[PDB]
Parts: structure tokens; sequence; C-alpha cells
């Protein structure tokens, strides 16, 4: 049952129009939250604005190939930068999250070590190293999976196969079987560490503080934020990853599922600055 | 202490007023705040 | 800059800020601890047990951490002039003579109202306020001689060390209006060296997580 | 009975108001002032500033515990000198541009010789008798120094020896403020009782007493004229008290303001005196018809003080914030 197009169409309209105006409302508050002072948590917290504004800026190429006539309407040259577009903040969104839990767990379990390397630099550092890291692996398996490459054949093109007729979307008519271990190792290495590490962080933080003796309001509201997090980045990255390893798993896999996944994907723009937006 | 500063000398408040406002307006041009100054040769400009 | 003096002025500069961000990344780590009292508890016990004018400093560190505590029973003048210069403290030592509460200058009264007084103020509504209680061999003693009843008429009950110690805590602990926001850590004070410093440094590693937990944004 | 007398003549000297013999004056515009230079040294809340005699150089105390001099003209530093005790509240500029003075917490008005032989700054002196906070130095001259502290009194001492030589006394409140005459030969001071006493630099007794404020005194300044001040207490209020008049010549208050008053200063001519606040804004009044004429409000937390230079070219506010600006 797969759903129609003009309900996908509306649907994709009204989540960017609600998470634009979100986004760079949310940008605004970290710009000046960092402008008085910078904090460790800010930066994270602009890496992850500046992730949803590219999202939103990626948001209408989707919103109008959903339509039935929407194969492909827009030249093949930005095809791999859309592609790029739109697959880069689901895992960043991920990582920032895993590495702001880890940070605050380093803060709770271990406060005088933590206070002691109390460095801007090293957040900085460690979010580029995330950026190069995750970039480097989308090249990595665009050139080795993707038409184009030194192991792709010849008579192809660059995101494009229409091996029976038209023109589809990078990745929307993908050939079952072909980069099925390369998109699995992707998610792996993408999503299922880092919620492991934040799931291990947060667990770490909540034994810590049920060990502090801080008060009950302050603990209570700390433990609510973390899960508030940690269940914004479940419902948003979670099911896609699903889709993706039981596609991996057997090839079955065929129909709205992946159209369900791409549209929950596309409501973590939407609904993760409602939790983490420091309005 | 009270006493002695009972006895002392007190003139007319319009009188004070009056040099006080002949003090400011004899130093009016000199003050760089009330006309403001060119960045010509402004230090901080 | 393209005269000589004045590279050398941009140099020195230069060097001069330097030195402040080293001596700020110094004093960011550093603890800071304020030590109150009314009466004759200005003078704390805490300074005599590690032995054996303004503002007097004192310097010991536990367990790799350094702590400034200052003194100001010699600071006899208006309290509200100069309670906005210790501002930021990681804590505050508080210390009641539980054994005052039967001589008059009234004792206790004057320690709750400027319990009260410090508790509530606009200044010291985020930092954490530690209460230490001394005298307790003393005061178990004066309770079982003399009857409690004469410091607290509404009070009724007993005259055991333990319900009287208890009632004192949530009489001292009570006074502040804002329970949400403000945490107190009670303590006895014993003969023991190693049990108030540990209290101190549970109490200051507290503040540090909370603080942690604030700039990391799980305030 | 000398109280009484004293009311009587006082109101009896009261011909007419100040608004009344300045009606006729034109009044004067709006005025806009920019920072035209921003000073981000400091690391912790500042208490004090004082600039130098030639409009150049100026010194601010901050709570990190050190004092640092500022070429403003440049806005790069020269000077930076590490504070014995963190809590000083106070700080001074010689006249001379040699020596510097602060104070806080610490009874002690330590003094500071920026030239020396070896071109490093050392203690020069280090003066002690006080019983109570520090709440302002200022300089006579090379050798004279006058303290204010929390004892409701006053003293002055000399550098050379070391020790206090005259003490002021009669203030019920402790003092917070005081400021010197253009000939430095009388100052005032302003306590916590509501009241500011006029001293004397030679022989140190109150010849006049000026009371009326509904709070305590916080801030206090001399006319450039000399013959006159204007003080600044708690209850949101600044009143310009005349010394041959021996009253209050005219209030400047408002509804809009509730904020107690950290600093005040007059500007060369005396016209326009501008007041700190603490609600991080700084007004810019009339001295001759209690309109504002513009707001400062390029702070943050409070302007905990603010001074004006000599030749009046500029206006420094400083606040609690790290950041201080310069307005011109
Ligand atoms: C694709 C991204 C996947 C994982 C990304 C980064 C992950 C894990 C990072 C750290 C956790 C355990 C140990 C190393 C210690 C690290 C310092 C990192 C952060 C804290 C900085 C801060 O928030 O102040």
């Amino acid at each position: 049952m797969d759903l129609p197009p003009q309900l996908s169409f509306g649907l994709y309209v009204a989540a960017f129009a609600l998470g634009f105006p979100l986004n760079v409302l949310a940008i605004r508050g970290a710009t000046a939250h960092a402008r008085l002072r910078l904090t460790p948590s800010l930066v994270y917290a602009l890496n992850l604005g500046c992730s949803d504004l590219l999202l939103t800026v990626s948001l209408p190429l989707k919103a109008v190939e959903a339509l039935a006539s929407g194969a492909w309407p827009l030249p093949a040259s930005l095809c791999p930068v859309f592609a790029v577009a739109h697959f880069f903040p689901l895992y960043a969104g991920g990582g920032f999250l895993a590495a702001l839990s880890a940070g605050r767990y380093l803060g709770a379990a271990f406060p005088l070590g933590y206070q002691a390397f109390r460095r801007p630099c090293y957040s900085w550092g460690v979010c580029a190293a995330i950026w190069a890291l995750v970039l480097c692996h989308l090249g990595l398996v665009f050139g080795l999976e993707a038409p184009g490459g030194w192991l792709d054949h010849s008579n192809t093109s660059l995101g494009i196969n229409t091996p029976v007729n038209g023109s589809p979307v990078c990745l929307e008519a993908w050939d079952p079987a072909s980069a099925g271990p390369a998109r699995f190792s992707l998610s792996l290495l993408l999503f299922f560490l880092p919620l492991a590490i934040t799931a291990f962080c947060y667990v770490g933080c909540l034994r810590a503080l049920a060990r502090s003796g801080l008060t009950h309001r302050r603990k209570l509201r700390a433990a609510w934020v973390a899960g508030g997090a940690l269940l914004t980045l479940l419902l948003c990255v979670g099911p896609y990853n699903a889709s993706n390893v039981a596609s991996f798993l057997y090839p079955n896999l065929g129909g709205s599922w992946r159209k369900l996944g791409l549209i929950t994907g596309a409501w973590s723009v939407v609904l993760n600055p409602l939790v983490t937006g420091y309005l | 202490q009270l006493k002695m500063e009972a006895n002392i000398d007190r003139i007319k408040v319009s009188k004070a007023a009056a040099d006080l406002m002949a003090y400011c307006e004899a130093h009016a041009k000199e003050d760089p705040l009330l006309t403001p100054v060119p960045a010509s040769e402004n230090p901080f400009r | 800059t393209l005269s000589a003096e004045d590279k050398a002025a941009v140099e020195r500069s230069k060097m001069i800020d330097r030195n402040l961000r080293e001596d700020g990344e110094k004093a960011a780590r550093e603890v800071k601890l304020l030590l109150l009292g009314a009466g004759e508890s200005g003078k704390c016990t805490i300074v005599k047990q590690m032995k054996i004018t303004g503002i007097v400093e004192t310097h010991f560190t536990f367990k790799d951490l350094h702590f400034k505590m200052f003194d100001v029973t010699a600071q006899r003048s208006e309290r509200k002039k100069w309670i906005h210069c210790f501002e930021g403290v990681t804590a505050i030592i508080f210390c009641v003579a539980l054994s005052d509460y039967d001589l008059v200058l009234n004792r206790m009264h004057a320690s709750m109202k400027l319990f009260d007084s410090i508790c509530n103020n606009k200044w010291f509504t985020d930092t954490s306020i530690i209460l230490f209680l001394n005298k307790k061999d003393l005061f178990e003693e004066k309770i079982k001689k003399s009857p409690l009843t004469i410091c607290y008429p509404e009070y009724a009950g007993s005259n055991t060390y333990e319900e009287a110690a208890a009632y004192i805590q949530c009489q001292f602990e009570d006074l502040n209006k804002r329970k949400d926001t403000k945490e107190i850590y009670t303590h006895f004070t014993c003969s023991t060296d190693t049990k108030n410093v540990q209290f101190v440094f549970d109490a200051v590693t507290d503040v540090i997580i909370k603080n942690n937990l604030k700039d990391c944004g799980l305030f | 009975q000398l109280k009484n007398q004293i009311r009587d003549a006082r109101k009896a000297c009261a011909d007419a108001t100040l608004s009344q013999i300045t009606n006729n004056i034109d009044p004067v515009g709006r005025i806009q002032m920019r920072t035209r230079r921003t000073l981000r040294g400091h690391l912790a809340k500042i208490y004090a500033m004082h600039w130098g005699t030639d409009s150049r150089l100026l010194v601010s105390a901050s709570q990190d515990g050190k004092l640092i001099i500022w070429d403003s003209y440049t806005t790069n530093k020269v000077h930076a000198i590490p504070l014995r005790s963190s809590w000083v509240m106070t700080c001074a500029y010689a006249p001379s541009g040699n020596y510097v003075a602060c104070g806080g917490l610490d009874n002690i008005c330590s003094i500071y010789n920026l030239k020396t032989r070896e071109g490093n700054v050392r203690v020069s002196r280090e003066l002690a008798g006080h019983t109570g906070y520090l709440s302002c130095c200022r300089f006579l001259d090379d050798n004279q120094i006058v303290t204010s502290s929390g004892d409701t009194t006053c003293a002055l001492w000399d550098i050379e020896t070391g020790q206090q030589t005259t003490t002021f006394t009669g203030h019920t409140g402790d003092v917070m403020s005081l400021s010197l005459a253009p000939d430095t030969r009388l100052f005032v001071s302003g306590a916590c009782d509501a009241s500011a006493k006029l001293w004397d630099v030679r022989e140190g007794m109150c010849r006049q007493t000026f009371t009326g404020h509904e709070s305590d005194i916080n801030a206090i300044c001399f006319f450039p004229n000399g013959n006159a001040f204007a003080t600044g207490s708690d209850d949101a209020t600044c009143r310009l008290f005349d010394l041959r008049a021996d009253q209050e010549l005219m209030t400047y208050s408002h509804d809009n303001i509730i904020c107690g008053i950290t600093s005040v200063s007059f500007s060369k001519s005396g016209r326009l005196l501008l007041a700190g606040y603490d609600d991080f804004n700084c007004n810019v009044w009339d001295a001759l018809k209690a309109d504002r004429a513009g707001v400062l409000a390029g702070h943050d937390n409070r302007v905990s003080c603010l001074g004006v230079t000599d030749d009046g070219m500029a206006v420094a506010t400083g606040s609690w914030d790290s950041f201080l600006k310069i307005w011109n």
C-alpha cells in the first residue's frame, strides 16, 4: 500500500515549512549564545543547526521528485551533490549526538578530569575529525559502488541507472545485490556504533547521577533531557538503518518501505530542534 | 561641631545658580561632549 | 606598526595577554570556599584542626585539589556592601555552635537569622551552602543537664541527642524558600579529621558535577 | 536647637529654585555616543577605574586578582601588577603617573611604583591601619593619599612616613566614595547614613554636612567649578548639592529608573553628568535642566564604574563583564 504521491508531496512541503523557521531560529539562538561565551555543547549545537539547514536546502528536490512524474526532474550533473547533501546529515546528526553524550558522560562520571581538560579546541578538533571521516567514507563508497568509478562499468553514467527506460534519481532505483554490503557497512559504522556509544554514555551518566548527592529535580531534568535526545535519535535514524539492514539481509524488500524510511529520515530535520534547539 | 557648623556664611541661592550658569556657558565651547568633534583630529577615531 | 616603539608595545601587549590567559586557565579549575559564622563562630575550628587583618586566607590541598577558604569575621561592617564580591564561589561553609542555644548574647536565634539572610540573598541562589554543626558532645551534655524547652518552647518531646539534633537540622534546613535549585549539605562536626575534609570534597565534587552539567546543557 | 536653626537658615536662603533660573536656557539636543574602543584583557568583574593626567592611560582593577594599565589611544596594555589580594574594589592613578594604588576587602591601600630603574613594577608602600573594607583610595599629591574605609572614617596618609597623619570621623554609616577638589584643599565623603560631609586636607574637620537622600550614597563627584557636587544613592536619584548654599539645588530622578546608582561623574564643563545604574545603562543627565540627553546601553551585566578624562575628549565606562568600553 504505497502512499499517494500527492500526500507525500504535501507532507514533505509541510515538514520543510515547519523545519526551516525552527532551524533558522535555533541557529540564531546558538550564535547569540556563543557570542556571549563559547561552550563545548554550543559547538555541537551549531554543527547540528548547520546540518539541519543543509538538509532543508536539499529537501525541495526530494519534495518535487516525490510526485508520480518525479523520476528525475533535474539535470544529472548535480545528482551526486544532491545525494551527498541528503545522505550526510542523517549520519552527521547521530555522530554529533554521540559526541555530545560522550562529553556529558565525561563531565558527569569524571568531573575533576573534565574540568581540568575543558578546552573548546578539543571539541573543534573532534568535530573536524568526524566531518572528515564521514566525508571520506561517503566519497570512497560513491567511488567504489556508484557507476562511474574505477570498479564500475565504463558504459554507465554517474548516479544514473535506467536499464529499461527513462531516468531515475540517484539511489532511487539502485540495482539490488550491487552495493548491499557497502550500504550495510555504512549503516553499521555510522549509526550502530554511535548508538552503542550513546547508550553506554547515557547509562553511565545516569549511574553517576544516581551515585551523586545532587538535587532530585536536577537529576530528573538531566535524565529527561538525555532520554528525550536518545528517543529523538532513535525515532529519527533507526527506521532507516533497520530498512537498510533488512534489504541487505535478503533482497525481498521492495515497495513503500524505502519511501517510509526516507520520510522518517526527513522528519529528523523537523523533530530534532524541538528537543535540542537552544531557543 | 554642630554649633561651629551653624555659624557659617551663606549666600543667596539665586546668585550661586547664576554663577553656575555662567560657568557652564563659559566653558560650553571647550567641552568636546556638547559639541561633536570631527574625526579628522579625534584621537579615538 | 612601522615604528620600532609600536612593535615593542604590541609585543608587550601580546605577552601581557598571554600571561592573562595562562592565569585565567590556572584559576578556572581552582576551587574557592567561603566561611561564615555568627558571633563566636566566625573563627572556624577547621583552621585550628589543620594547625594541630581583613580577609583571612587559608590554603590546603586535598586529593590533588586546591581549596581556598576566606574568613569574614574581621569585616565588622555592613555585610550587604561587600557581599556581592564573594560571587562564583564553589560553596559556602556555615558553622553553627550547637552548644550556644542556652547562651544569650539567643545565639542560636542570631545564627538562624544570619543563615536565613545569607541563604535568601539574590547573589547566593546558585551557590551551594554547607552547614556544619559543631560541639555535638557539648550540645548533648547541655541538653542532658539543662532542658531544651527554653530555646524552643514550641518543641516538645524527650531530651535525647538524636531527636534534638534532627529537629535542629530540620529547623536550619527549612529556612530557605527556594528548595528546588538550592541544596544544603548539613553535617555534624566530629573529632575525626578525615570526615570533615571528605564531606567538603564531596560537596565540591557535587558542585563541579552540577557546573559541568550546566555547561553541557543538562541543567 | 542648632539643627532647627540650620534648617531655618537653609530654608530662608532658598530664594528660588534652579529650574526657574535655567528656564530661559535653550534645551540641549539628544547626544549619541558610540564605543570607539573596547578593552577585553580582563577575565573577571572589574570594580574601579581612573584616568590619567594626560588622558591617554587608564588603570582598571578586576576581581581576578590584578590590575592592568591600558593605553586607550592604541588599546594595547603596558603593565599588569598581580595584586596580593584578589578582593579589590578601588584603584587610583597618581597625578604624576608614577604611582598606582588599590584596595579592597583587605584593609591595605597598596601602592606600586610604575617607574623603576630595573624596568619592573614594584610595591612602593603598604599602608595599614584601617579596620574596615577600603571603599576608595585617591591621590592628593605625589606623597599624599586619602583613603576611606568601612569603619565610618577617612584618613590621610604619607607615602614616605607610611603612617596616617590626619583622620576624619563623624560619619554614622560606612563611607563609600569620595572626590577631590581641583585645588586639592578640601574634599567630601559619601557614607551610608544618607549624608555627605565636607572635610579639610590640612586641618581636617567637617564644616558642613548635607542631607536629603533616602538611601545610602554610593558615588560622589565635585563640579568642574569646584563649588558644587553631585551624589548618587540607591533610591534611583541624583542630587546636586551646593557648598555655598548648603542645600540641595536640583534632583535627577524619573519613574522609569528604579535601580541603584554605582558611579557618578561630571563632564569637562559640567553641563552634563553621566551616572551609572544597576540595569547596565548609563544616563547622560543635564546638570541644569534634569533632562536626559542619552543612554549608553553598550554593557551587559551592570555598570560598575565610569570616569571622564581631564580634557573631556571621551568617557570610559567600566562594568561587571570582562569588556570595558570607551564612549566618545
Ligand atoms: C561517525 C561518528 C561516530 C562516532 C563519532 C565520535 C565518537 C566517540 C567519541 C568519544 C568517546 C570515548 C572516548 C574518547 C574521549 C573523547 C573526547 C570527545 C568528546 C568530549 C568533548 C566535549 O563535549 O567537551
